[PDB]
């Protein structure tokens, strides 16, 4: 909340201090010191309001930012191929179940005490 | 028990392949999200919040007031 | 480890097949009560004797068989149990050259 | 006889071994 | 918390900076310190992006870590189905001993 304001207020600073070193020497160079020296005490704050909280960088999430993509695209592919993953495995158990019921099947028809005893199991 | 064999039956669970993470965890609409935003990024937001050091913010991340004001004088050329 | 190949897996099914493999199925022999020493206590019948010499004895002496034909152990019994071509060939019990 | 009776064992679990192994591939 | 530690090293990335521009603008020509300035500007922009963009990524959707869950177990019941087998394997190593 707060510190995502203070991003935008330094990026804001950010862009005003491109724009006045573009334009000319007539921008008052007292503004931009002014505008470098309030950039730099609300940083401080910033680090001070987070300076202890979360604790969980440990992913190639930062790739993915720096990758030309955000959570949606890279975090997405992501998703998907974990869904994909995990439909795959569900098709894979389902068709071990219909092998195993036509086996059964087949036993049965083989030999009526493996049936009698199949329907103990079960 | 003359019979002998006749092992153990291994009793239903709820963690099986079947339910997806869509539906185990009901992110179904995550990957809906996910799907929408595929069928329509980062970089282009913010080229369009701006005008247009990539490795040296990662490296970051991974790691007098009145002088500085006066000191001004010797730039803007 | 992977394998799964069609021709991998093809080349399991012949090998395996091989190694193993209407009715024409052995008579169903039914259990002894009481066995030649211990059972029956009948010691040496000199009967027993002479039936495992000569006479067709269903278990000690051989294995009937159905159709009646009698394979006697030093004989190899060929027979086709699943209802197939593929016919179950049972090597000699003795196989005394 | 014999050793063909314990070679059919061996194989017997030798399909299932393989079965499984199919499966899970 | 670690955006927190990110903001901080942002900060302390910036003062390093601003030193840099006073060391240009007082030892560099009155047209290299003011570029060396808009450079110093234009990295501290790029780490405000960053840091918008680790604030999007702190949000936006919540399930990274249960889907990269769920694909850990899947993983994990298959290398259990291949430990299956290869129990199966020894076994049978130990069958024909």
């Amino acid at each position: 909340h707060l510190e995502e304001h203070l991003e935008k207020f330094v990026e804001n600073i950010r862009q005003l201090g491109i724009i006045v070193s573009d334009f000319q020497p007539s921008s008052q160079a007292g503004l931009n010191q002014k505008l470098n020296f309030i950039v730099t005490g609300l940083q401080d704050i910033d680090k001070c309001r987070q300076q202890l909280h979360d604790i969980t960088v440990p992913l190639e999430v930062f790739e993915y930012i720096d990758q030309g993509r955000n959570p949606q695209l890279y975090t997405k592919e992501c998703l998907e191929r974990a869904l994909a993953k995990n439909e795959q495995v569900k098709g894979k158990i389902d068709t071990m179940k219909k092998f195993k019921s036509l086996l059964i099947q087949e036993l049965s028809k083989v030999f009526p005490e493996d049936m009698a005893k199949y329907r103990s199991i079960r | 028990g003359p019979f002998y064999l006749m092992r153990e039956l291994p009793g239903s669970t709820e963690l099986t392949g079947s339910t997806n993470l869509i539906t185990h965890y009901n992110l179904e609409q995550a990957y809906n999200k996910f799907c929408g935003k595929k069928v329509k990024d980062l970089p282009g937001m913010i080229d369009l919040p701006g005008s247009h050091l990539r490795s040296l913010i990662e490296k970051p991340p991974i790691l007098g007031t009145m002088l500085a004001g006066f000191r001004l004088h010797t730039g803007p050329l | 480890l992977s394998r799964n190949e069609i021709i991998q897996s093809y080349l399991s099914r012949q090998s395996s097949l091989l190694s193993s493999s209407a009715r024409q199925l052995h008579v169903l022999v039914p259990q002894s009560p009481p066995t030649d020493l211990p059972g029956l206590t009948r010691e040496v019948t000199q009967d027993d004797l002479d039936r495992i010499q000569a006479s067709q004895w269903p278990g000690v002496n051989g294995c009937q068989d159905t159709q009646g034909n009698w394979y006697d152990w030093t004989q190899c019994i060929s027979l086709d149990p699943h209802g197939d071509d593929g016919r179950l060939n049972i090597l000699p019990y003795v196989c005394l050259d | 006889r014999l050793t063909q009776l314990q070679d059919a064992v061996n194989s017997l679990a030798d399909q299932f071994c393989n079965a499984i192994g199919v499966l899970q591939q | 918390r670690l955006s927190t530690l990110i903001e901080f090293l942002l900060h302390r990335a910036y003062s390093e900076l601003m030193v840099l521009t006073d060391l240009l603008p007082r030892k560099s020509d009155v047209e290299r310190k003011i570029e060396i300035v808009q450079f110093a500007s234009r990295t501290r922009q790029l780490f405000v992006r960053l840091l918008a963009l680790v604030k999007w990524a702190n949000n936006a959707g919540k399930v990274e870590k249960c889907a990269m869950i769920s694909s850990f177990l899947d993983q994990q019941a298959i290398l259990f189905v291949d430990t299956l087998d290869r129990l199966a394997s020894l076994a049978r190593d130990a069958l024909v001993h």
